[PDB]
């Protein structure tokens, strides 16, 4: 029962989906072989952990996801990897040409030929399932595959599983790690698409991840696996709801009742903390007023914006470690007073917490200190719309004069369906507008 | 795999050739048996890209040779590495070309094309995942540019979903003295516009003089000026053979590239001829440039850079953000983010560290101009133009070639003028 | 009561299945219009490549009458 379905797309999905699963593994004590001494009901169960993994007969504790990329060589890493026993052939799907950063060839050219048989294997995880709850899919706004494959299998999860809810963490791109120049189109394409099939939406900002490696990890050039460990650290906050129980767990459907006021205002800014080095926090031990005073320093958000400059429709403060609500009181209580949140005027200002008590982990020889307490805050800012502004406005330099459309009208798409994405993006930004303006 | 299918067509298009599989076999640690020597798993992780692997451990450079004469090919046969290419992949006819765009394009090369795609399709069919395929010839003799240019037409019929990827070597003055290079370039460039994804101008105006002012040549051979083509033509294909992020293939590479499919013509530079910084200053240096344009004379459109040996990226990412910059007026600004930058490991032969440089600038129109200068002093007074008609050409084929290469530089001028505000 | 708690139940199945049929609808919209333009495309390049070889036929039957024609 309740079970959740992981679909990792493109190459970021998938690399971030390695980060995750062996972060899951470390937190529940499963083995690289899908082992799991504690487990003593063998072959099946519904602890909490089995939202994401399900059981063989022989102990295997198998993840519920599958892998898809257009091109088999980030794929292939994970067949013949550490975590290799993990994971079924049948879970791990590729092709054999990808879709050169080319949202149509994800989408239609290239896409189409593998759709069918990404949702039959989809659907043999989903009839192992007693009450699933929905899908969690994971993929990059830039390209071809994470954006053109990603919507295409949204639009065929709204018609195979109707409203059953999906949820996406968005990699949005950032220049000091890019590898195309139409990743604006690629990104706007994605939005434009998936907007009316996705529940709730969490981006990630390749640059706020790459700043925050590089200021308080003392990491002199990010690598992806330094940017997807710090990344799997802010899935594993949002799921560890899901996945552990406690008194004081609240479910992650609990704060997206709260952090989605209309179907399209559901891109929740994450905000964690700490990230700190082990030479670090060596000395110290930090708090919980501190790391709930960290969550609203901007330079610990995973998407660049100003909350300062925007208005606030929802605040969710996930806690996990050693956290209880008396310390959790007494924090919020000192930053209402010096910090001046403000929401907009027709939604409660209260914010939602939980609490897991399950301590956070790290993956051996990663740069994250060990820290006995971690928070990750959910809000629902009107400043989240900067990001979408900032996409739109490289969309529309190039668009103006056309540039790179050639290669997208070469794959069968038309031009009408660059300004449709586009409106739908302008309309979107005045959804944001809106929803900030005081009632009457 | 994703395997690219190179053929090299005519003299200049075979010693290029020739010279490019030597270079890169040396970085695979492929020796001229075929057999690989080398020390690093990188050498191989891509090795299939170029190469076929035969029995034996043998590696087969996946390689065409064409031309309407014996003689380029029975050298290249007896070169260096002569025994490693695959002998029923050499296709030469006997009667020549005799410099004569019409001959290789229309006849004499029309009568061997059909041997040529026999050879194609069997490289072709028995790839895993075909990227396409990279032409190597000249542009002002006759088998290169003409026959040249109808291979890739034909070849397009065949696999237009692949990519047509040339590195076309522009006619000079200063290296050939043959009068009617200007008729066979523009006629060459005609089909090229149309017919290629991307095309490397190897100018040999650029490699003349930068072997003659930079270094020092007062008599450069064409083994000088092909040391600089080779070591060009190993550093924009090293993101191809190598593990990367950045233009990993054909296709990604022309997605960056490439804005409108007319502007497709890079211009190709390489560093040295020292620090990060002295390295990328003298990579967008004009002197550095193997096509003879000054980029400050125009604007680019896109670019990208590829650092190769032991560096700091940190210091590359640094010096590569303090070149546009400071530059930023020479690098359009309805285009984001439109310089892209690659490192690798390995460094070339002889370097502690290279950077190879293409460019897709405005200011190659400079290139064009020039060629078209030459064109139409010699059409104006119809000059030669019998050999052509002869052939069964008409002038009016002349004419829409004149034509047509003056509208691409138009069109390089519009978007070099085009504004974002 | 009754009643209205029946008509609340068949709208959100009404609804549900209106969301999935349209967008089982635009999504084989998409893909057939998708479809037919990249043929298009491809049929385009293809008839200018055989125009090609058209003018091909015409310039050795150029030189054939040149040739025999004169000699
Ligand atoms: N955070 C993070 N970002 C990544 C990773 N890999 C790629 N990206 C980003 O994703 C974007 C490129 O998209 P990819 O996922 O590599 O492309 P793809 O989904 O495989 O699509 P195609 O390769 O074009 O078929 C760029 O913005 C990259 O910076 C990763 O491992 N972690
Ligand atoms: C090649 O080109 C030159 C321009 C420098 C860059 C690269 O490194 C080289 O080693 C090589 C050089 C060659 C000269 C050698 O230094 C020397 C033995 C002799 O003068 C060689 C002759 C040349 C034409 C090359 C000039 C250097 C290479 C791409
Ligand atoms: N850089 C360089 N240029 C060459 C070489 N061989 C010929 N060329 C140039 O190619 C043009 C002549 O074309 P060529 O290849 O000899 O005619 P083809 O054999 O009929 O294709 C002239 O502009 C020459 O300068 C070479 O090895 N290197
Ligand atoms: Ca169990
Ligand atoms: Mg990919
Ligand atoms: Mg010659």
């Amino acid at each position: 029962m309740r079970e959740c379905i992981s679909i990792h797309v493109g190459q970021a999905g998938v690399q971030i989906g390695n980060a995750c699963w062996e972060l899951y593994c470390l937190e529940h004590g499963i083995q690289p072989d899908g082992q799991m001494p504690s487990d003593k009901t063998i072959g099946g169960g519904d602890d909490s952990f089995n939202t994401f993994f399900s059981e063989t007969g022989a102990g295997k504790h198998v993840p519920r996801a599958v892998f898809v990329d257009l091109e088999p060589t980030v794929i292939d890493e994970v067949r013949t990897g550490t975590y290799r026993q993990l994971f079924h052939p049948e879970q791990l799907i590729t092709g054999k040409e990808d879709a050169a950063n080319n949202y149509a060839r994800g989408h239609y050219t290239i896409g189409k030929e593998i759709i069918d048989l990404v949702l039959d294997r989809i659907r043999k995880l989903a009839d192992q399932c007693t009450g699933l709850q929905g899908f969690l899919v994971f993929h990059s706004f830039g390209g071809g595959t994470g954006s053109g494959f990603t919507s295409l299998l949204m639009e065929r999860l709204s018609v195979d599983y109707g409203k059953k809810s999906k949820l996406e963490f968005s990699i949005y791109p950032a220049p000091q790690v890019s590898t195309a120049v139409v990743e604006p189109y690629n990104s706007i394409l994605t939005t434009h698409t998936t907007l009316e099939h996705s529940d709730c939406a969490f981006m990630v900002d390749n640059e706020a991840i790459y700043d925050i490696c590089r200021r308080n990890l003392d990491i002199e050039r990010p690598t992806y696996t330094n940017l997807n460990r710090l990344i799997s650290q802010i899935v594993s906050s949002i799921t560890a709801s899901l996945r552990f129980d406690g008194a004081l767990n609240v479910d992650l459907t609990e704060f997206q009742t709260n952090l989605v006021p209309y179907p399209r205002i559901h891109f929740p800014l994450a905000t964690y903390a700490p990230v700190i080095s082990a030479e670090k926090a060596y000395h110290e031990q930090l708090s919980v007023a501190e790391i709930t005073n960290a969550c609203f320093e901007p330079a610990n958000q995973m998407v660049k914006c100003d909350p300062r400059h925007g208005k606030y429709m929802a605040c969710c403060l996930l806690y996990r470690g050693d956290v209880v609500p008396k310390d959790v009181n007494a924090a919020i209580a000192t930053i209402k007073t010096k910090r001046s949140i403000q929401f907009v005027d027709w939604c409660p200002t209260g914010f939602k917490v939980g609490i897991n008590y399950q301590p956070p982990t790290v993956v051996p020889g990663g740069d994250l200190a060990k820290v006995q307490r971690a928070v990750c805050m959910l809000s629902n800012t009107t400043a989240i719309a900067e990001a979408w502004a900032r996409l739109d406005h490289k969309f529309d330099l190039m668009y103006a004069k056309r540039a790179f459309v050639h290669w997208y009208v070469g794959e069968g798409m038309e031009e009408g369906e660059f300004s449709e994405a586009r409106e739908d993006m302008a309309a979107l930004e005045k959804d944001y507008e809106e929803v900030g303006v005081d009632s009457v | 795999m994703r395997e690219i299918v190179h053929i090299q067509a005519g003299q200049c298009g075979n010693q290029i050739g020739a010279k490019f599989w030597e270079v890169i076999s040396d970085e695979h640690g492929i020796d001229p048996t075929g057999s690989y020597h080398g020390d690093s798993d990188l050498q191989l992780e891509r090795i299939n890209v170029y190469y076929n692997e035969a029995t034996g451990n043998k590696y087969v450079p996946r390689a065409i040779l064409v031309d309407l004469e014996p003689g380029t090919m029975d050298s290249v046969r007896s070169g260096p590495f002569g025994q490693i290419f695959r002998p029923d992949n050499f296709v030469f006819g006997q009667s020549g070309a005799g410099n004569n765009w019409a001959k290789g394009h229309y006849t004499e090369g029309a009568e061997l094309v059909d041997s040529v795609l026999d050879v194609v399709r069997k490289e072709s069919e028995s790839c895993d995942c075909l990227q396409g395929f990279q032409l190597t010839h000249s542009l002002g003799g006759g088998t290169g540019s003409g026959m040249g240019t109808l291979l890739i037409s034909k070849i397009r019929e065949e696999y237009p979903d692949r990519i047509m990827n040339t590195f076309s070597v522009m006619p000079s003055p200063k290296v050939s003295d043959t009068v009617v290079e200007p008729y066979n370039a523009t006629l060459s460039v005609h089909q090229l516009v149309e017919n290629t994804d991307e095309t490397y101008c190897i100018d040999n105006e650029a490699l003349y003089d930068i072997c003659f002012r930079t270094l020092k040549l007062t008599t450069p051979t064409y083994g000088d000026l092909n040391h600089l083509v080779s070591a060009t033509m190993s550093g924009v294909t090293t993101c191809l053979r190598f593990p990367g992020q950045l233009n990993a293939d054909l296709r990604k590479l022309a997605v960056n590239m490439v804005p409108f499919p007319r502007l497709h013509f890079f211009m190709p530079g390489f560093a040295p001829l020292l620090t990060v910084p002295e390295l990328t200053q003298q990579m967008f240096d004009s002197k550095n440039m193997m096509a003879a344009c000054d980029p400050r004379h125009g604007r680019y459109l896109t670019v990208a850079a590829i650092f190769r040996g032991r560096m700091s990226m940190k210091e590359v990412d640094e010096q590569m953000l303090n070149v546009q910059n400071k530059n930023s007026s020479y690098f359009v600004e309805w285009i984001p983010n439109n310089v892209k930058t690659a490192v690798c490991d390995i460094p070339p032969r002889g370097l502690k560290m290279s950077a190879t440089f293409i460019g897709n600038s405005t200011a190659i129109q400079e290139l064009f101009k020039r060629i078209s200068e030459q064109f139409t002093a010699m059409f104006r007074r119809k000059a030669f133009l019998h050999w052509y008609t002869g052939e069964g050409m008409d002038e009016m084929e002349f004419t829409e070639a004149e034509s047509n290469m003056n509208d691409l530089v138009s069109e390089y001028q519009q978007y070099q003028d085009a504004t974002a505000d | 009561k009754r009643e209205h708690e029946r008509e609340v139940i068949q709208k959100a199945i009404e609804e549900n299945n209106n969301f999935i049929k349209m967008a089982k609808e635009k999504l084989a919209q998409k893909m057939e219009s998708n479809k037919e333009n990249r043929e298009a495309h491809l049929a385009a390049m293809l008839e200018r490549l055989q125009e090609k070889d058209k003018h091909a036929e015409e310039v050795r039957k150029n030189k054939e009458l040149k040739e025999e024609a004169s000699r």
